[PDB]
């Protein structure tokens, strides 16, 4: 019983050590992703209009 | 009360597990697709300006 | 006779006990891949509607 009501404090940490890793891992590479994404888009449509 | 605990565990668990990573691959669909559209939208605009010229 | 009037009540805290488990092992599982499908959902919605 002790060890259960333990190893809850330490899903109680790991929810947040998941919030933060899976934020660092998904969110910011994504947003990365975009920018890179509308940079990209925005020079080809600069390139195609003037060709 | 062993079973117990181990409800409260298995539901912290399941919450990071699949809880948390659902709210970030959501993130991250609308993320890309923001992208995609913007991609796209310039893209049409560009081929739009093509013809009429 | 001691022996069987006995393993009732064996199998009366079996009955909590699988009460707890079966909640663990089904409910729980069960309520968290709702919440993940109504997620992927609701950002498969988010994006076709978009494009």
């Amino acid at each position: 019983v002790v060890e259960r009501a333990q190893q809850v404090a330490v899903q109680e940490q790991e929810i947040a050590r998941r919030e933060k890793e899976l934020e660092a891992r998904v969110r910011k590479p994504a947003e990365a992703e975009r920018y890179k994404l509308e940079r990209l888009a925005e020079a080809e449509k600069s390139q195609l209009i003037m060709q | 009360a062993v079973e117990a605990q181990e409800i409260l565990r298995t539901d912290k668990e399941l919450i990071a597990t699949v809880r948390r990573p659902a709210e970030a691959e959501a993130h991250r669909i609308q993320q890309i697709a923001e992208g995609e559209k913007v991609k796209q939208v310039l893209l049409a605009q560009a081929e739009a300006e093509k013809i009429r010229k």
